[PDB]
């Protein structure tokens, strides 16, 4: 259903006309990753984040022009991975768990 | 929720131009009656002419609304008075006042239309998210390790207790299930991709966590180790 | 913030019924031409 | 100059020819509404007798 | 033909109000292309003498 | 030669003219927004659009006491001064404000709720609508909750002349307690509310509300709880009308059709969409019973004039395009500009063994019936 709002949704020609349409991800600050499905994108939007290029609003905000209201649980993913690597942390130091 | 709160009170100021023109055009709408019937009698019958209480129409209150709004409500009884008693005279004058406030109002409401479609479309699309904020603390307090090891002692516990209830009670409390083979690996490119861009451990911790990662992970699931290559580096200089 | 509380007054303004000068003028008109009687 | 100053000439009536376009699509629109409401409140008036 | 009366009075009053009607959108949008070109009159005035200055 | 039975829709010009008080949630103007939609998707062809004739006093004294219909009719916004001991008598003031054209906004609601009664019993009509009646908050001795005069007590009055069963369905999300407090004691009319039970207006509704007298059993309350939606909603509400027009066997419907049950409404605090809500009145129109279908609450006019355009095009047999066209207020539905209005991700809290059990629990009340 993301790519069928993506690529099968019809603006109001009426509201066109008078110079009332604005679509987001037209306009956001950035531009949106390209590729063949949406969840690449979503991939590709993460890695952004945690890299640095992107921030959390500019994040969420572009989650949002993509997916809509159902992808919320993703605000959060850097917070999680980070408390992912710290498990590991304490498994890469126990000496008989090697 | 701000965001729907701002939406609140944008409607409102809408609304409020949009009712005082509304009423203004409907007395105006009453008056463009009265002129056409004395535009179209003799000379003398204008100067006998009378209007009731309520002005000719149905619903004074509208009309005594409207009039207090335009002339201030200290000029206003001599207003309805003059168009009750001495109509031919008062409606001319009072009609076209009416007429260029509305113009005036007109004009205005056109100028704050757009300023108002940008606050809307700043403040919309993150209205419909009333749980996206509240989730950045629900997730942390469910993200805490203490909440974890809690979580599994007062099952194990209670699981113990029904086991001692003579009850049905299986081995283990939590089942998961992981069908698609690639999400892994997916998580191994964001893992990889956090490792070198972190700021917090040194190379060597990456590298030994990268191999150890790959490795683990090839190994428990069962997914080919050709796949977790490019992701996961074994060189963090 | 001081921009939108500004805004805010702007708008109120907005509707502001008629002028002093006019509502005398309107009242002026008026008797003048009830002394045509 | 026929330089880029007009450039900036031209760039001004593109903003004066969108205000234009605007004005003449809101005209037609409000006498599309009016039509409508008058060919309502005259088929109402002859029902209600 | 009380009916009939108040009918064809209210027809007469339809006809003469879609006039007003009309003639207030096209003043209102005379207005606003009187504006336009005024104002793109003194802003093309306003950057010549700008250029000139 | 008569050919198909129209819509018949009760409009009085004035009413979108009067305006309670500075930042009241309940705007009549709202009515004005549905015509100027109808208009322009041309649904007036289909329709039968009817100016109501002014209630009077004799007309709304049916119903209240002849001291409260007096000071209705009697007070001014400016000689309110002198009625200080009847403002604290009739609950005037503070939530239910005295306003310019109270008694005229009054006769006009009642109007054109007798009016569609009048026309059901005449045969000239099998639907009727009136979007400006539909207060279901007013008591008979007092006001309550912005409500003034209870013009459905007054319809359902005019209707059992010739019906001998009345239900009346309340999708209001707050409960119906004037046109509950009428009916209370009585076999004629069953009253039906869905609600949010809690810390919540007006604080009636319990599930153990069922009647006293000879009306024992013959009211229904559905407490619900937050956050619902379109899936809950059906699942509780079809099997409790489907029963009650199975075992009660009505001969006329009076539909309360609020739309402060809907997502993002000022008020309510339920999530609904426009299809979640027009389900019901779907699905009631399904049974082939003479219907009124009335206003109600609803506190965000964009949402409230999309949902009841799409409901009165859907209950005069048309389908409408989800595009609105041009129309003086364009402006107030924005972005999309669609016919639409889109639920939320607010946490639903009505488990399943819940309604499970509230339904139960009524399926069997209602088998008491006969
Ligand atoms: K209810
Ligand atoms: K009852
Ligand atoms: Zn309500």
């Amino acid at each position: 259903m993301a790519y069928s709002k993506q690529h099968d949704v019809k603006s109001n020609p009426v509201a066109v006309e008078l110079g009332l349409v604005r679509h987001p991800s037209e306009r956001l600050g950035f531009a949106l990753p390209t590729a063949d499905t949406v969840y690449e994108q979503a991939i590709q939007l993460c890695e952004r984040l945690m890299e640095g290029e992107i921030d959390q609003n500019g994040f969420e905000d572009a989650l949002r022009c993509l997916y809509g209201i159902h992808a919320f649980r993703l605000y959060t993913v850097e917070k999680l991975v980070t408390s992912i690597i710290k498990q590991l942390h304490s498994v890469t130091t126990n000496r008989r768990l090697a | 929720n701000q965001f729907e709160e701002n939406l609140h009170k944008l409607e409102e100021e809408r609304y409020e131009y949009d009712r005082h023109i509304g009423a203004n055009m409907r007395f105006i709408e009453l008056l463009q009656i009265h002129a056409d019937k004395m535009l179209k009698m003799s000379e003398v019958e204008k100067a006998n002419w009378t209007l009731p209480s309520n002005l000719g129409g149905k619903s004074v209150s509208i009309y005594h609304k409207v009039i207090k709004k335009v002339y201030g409500k200290e000029h206003a009884q001599q207003i309805i008075e003059n168009l009750q008693k001495n109509p031919s005279v008062t409606i001319p004058i009072v009609l076209e006042r009416l007429k260029k406030k509305d113009r005036e109002w007109r004009s205005l409401q056109n100028h704050w239309n757009e300023l108002w479609h940008d606050i809307e479309e700043k403040n919309f699309y993150r209205s419909l998210d009333h749980q996206g904020v509240s989730f950045k603390s629900v997730d942390k307090k469910s993200t805490t390790p203490k909440f974890l090891i809690s979580e599994l002692r007062n099952l194990a516990q209670q699981q113990k207790v029904e086991l001692s209830e003579g009850k049905v009670t299986p081995s283990h409390q939590f089942l998961f299930s992981y069908k698609d083979p690639n999400i892994i690996t997916d998580i191994a490119r964001l893992f990889g991709v956090f490792l070198i861009h972190g700021s917090t451990h040194s190379a060597e911790d990456n590298e030994k966590m990268s191999n150890f990662l790959r490795s683990f992970l090839s190994l428990f699931f069962d997914v080919p180790y050709d796949s977790f290559i490019p992701y996961l580096p074994t060189h963090f200089n | 913030e001081r921009a939108e509380r500004d805004r805010e007054k702007a708008v109120e303004k907005g509707l502001s019924g008629a002028t002093e000068e006019d509502i005398q003028s309107d009242l002026q008109l008026l008797k003048k031409e009830l002394a045509k009687k | 100059t026929h330089e880029r100053f007009n450039a900036c000439i031209d760039l001004i009536t593109e903003r004066r020819d969108d205000r234009v376009r605007l004005a003449t699509e809101n005209l037609m629109k409000q006498l599309g509404n009016i039509k409508n409401v008058m060919d309502y409140v005259t088929k109402q008036r002859k029902y209600q007798l | 033909d009380e009916l009939r009366r108040s009918r064809d009075e209210e027809l007469e009053i339809a006809e003469r109000w879609r006039t007003f009607l009309v003639n207030r959108a096209q003043e209102e949008y005379e207005v606003e292309m009187k504006a336009a070109k005024e104002e793109y009159e003194y802003r093309c005035k306003t950057l010549k003498e700008m250029v000139l200055s | 030669g008569f050919g198909k039975k129209k819509v018949s829709y009760f409009y009085d010009e004035d009413v979108g003219n009067y305006h309670y008080g500075p930042q009241h949630p309940m705007k009549p103007h709202r009515v004005r927004m549905v015509h100027n939609l109808v208009v322009n998707y041309n649904l007036y062809e289909k329709l039968n659009v009817i100016t109501p004739v002014r209630a009077t006093r004799n007309d709304m004294t049916r119903c209240h006491t002849d001291e409260y219909i007096e000071f209705l009719w009697r007070v001014t916004p400016d000689t309110m001064e002198k009625f200080q001991p009847h403002q604290l008598k009739f609950n005037v003031g503070d939530d239910c404000p005295v306003f310019d054209g109270l008694y005229e906004f009054c006769s006009i609601s009642a109007g054109g709720s007798i009016g569609a009664a009048q026309e059901l019993n005449s045969g000239n009509a099998e639907i009727a609508i009136n979007w400006a009646g539909g207060l279901h908050h007013a008591k008979k001795r007092e006001a309550s909750g912005f409500c003034y005069v209870n013009d459905i007590a007054l319809a359902a009055l005019e209707l059992l002349k010739y019906h001998q069963r009345v239900l009346y369905i309340d999708i209001d999300v707050h409960h119906g307690d004037g046109v509950e407090e009428f009916f209370y004691t009585t076999d004629r009319v069953m009253t039906c509310s869905f609600h949010k039970f809690g810390e919540y207006f007006p604080g009636t509704g319990h599930i153990k509300d069922t009647g006293i007298g000879t009306g024992k059993n013959y009211a229904v309350n559905v407490p619900l709880r937050d956050g619902i939606d379109d899936e809950s909603y059906e699942s509780v509400f079809k099997p409790v009308i489907s029963h009650i027009m199975q075992w009660f066997r009505p001969e006329a419907v009076i539909l309360q059709c609020g739309t402060d049950s809907l997502a993002g409404d000022r008020l309510g605090c339920f999530n609904l969409s426009m299809k979640g809500h027009s389900m019901c009145v779907d699905f009631v129109k399904s049974f082939n019973l003479p219907m009124i279908c009335v206003g109600g609450g609803g506190y965000t006019v964009r949402n409230v004039a999309r949902v009841w355009t799409y409901e009165t095009g859907l209950l005069a047999g048309e389908e409408l395009d989800e595009n609105l066209p041009y129309n003086d207020y364009l402006q107030y539905y924005g972005p999309d500009y669609k016919l639409n209005v889109l639920s939320n991700n607010m946490e639903n809290h009505n488990t399943r063994q819940y309604l499970d059990s509230i339904t139960s629990e009524i399926i069997e009340n209602l088998r008491n019936l006969s």
